[PDB]
């Protein structure tokens, strides 16, 4: 994955890393929040999930990231998946694990929807507000 | 007199994407002035009195007069201390 528009001023935020991340997780898609010191982390943090975060390369802790709220990600597939190969479906919602931070196209209750695809390698985010559905039948 | 101060703001680390939060600053001052006061001395006389006196009495309490002057500045200087 990778970021293909981005919107400085209210598209995403700057904030601190909480932990290093290694290229382990280079060019993959995290669903991310922020905890209780005001540093990113995979998952909700405190916050709820707040965006979505891609790295390149490898990157320490309290190093800044920008996460992203509203945009395009280009080279897209589901988090398990392998950085330019295995691409997402095209026409489809994805949405956050809270708890990993890992996106698929499964929904669930617990899970917050970051984006849907259009077309198999792109991914338009826009970063719901809270879960699918706090109140189950 | 008027003496003012302006505030300060400090650097944030750069980001690949996004861009920096804003600063601001804003002026303050204090002020302080000088007293001011009147003061009064008086020599009366009786028209007997000024026929009759030497007019070296007259010369000498103009001159106790300009020295009671030197002896209030030096008590209200001392005062503002």
């Amino acid at each position: 994955a990778r970021y293909d528009k981005y919107n400085p001023y209210g598209g995403g935020f700057r904030a601190p890393l909480a932990a290093d991340w290694t290229d382990a997780d280079a060019g993959k898609l995290y669903a991310v929040g922020i905890n209780n010191v005001g540093a990113v982390v995979k998952g909700a943090g405190q916050s709820g999930v707040a965006g979505v975060l891609v790295l390149t390369k490898g990157a320490k802790a309290g190093s800044i990231v920008d996460v992203m709220k509203f945009g395009e990600v280009v080279e897209f597939g589901p988090t398990s998946g392998t950085p330019g190969t295995d691409f997402g479906a095209a026409g489809t919602a994805y949405y956050a694990d809270t708890s990993t931070g890992a996106i698929n196209s499964t929904s669930g209750e617990a899970k917050v929807k970051v984006g849907h695809t259009v077309g198999a390698q792109r991914l338009i985010v826009a970063v719901a507000d809270g879960v699918v559905d706090p109140s189950p039948a | 007199e008027k003496v003012p101060r302006i505030g300060q703001f400090g650097f944030e680390k750069a980001s690949e994407f996004g861009v920096p939060e804003s600063k601001r600053t804003e002026l303050s001052f204090y002020q302080l002035a000088y007293d001011f006061e009147d003061y009064d001395l008086a020599f009366r006389y009786t028209w007997k009195f000024l026929r009759d006196a030497p007019s070296s009495q007259i010369k000498a309490y103009h001159n106790q007069a300009l020295q009671a002057d030197a002896k209030l500045i030096h008590r209200k200087v001392m005062e503002a201390i």
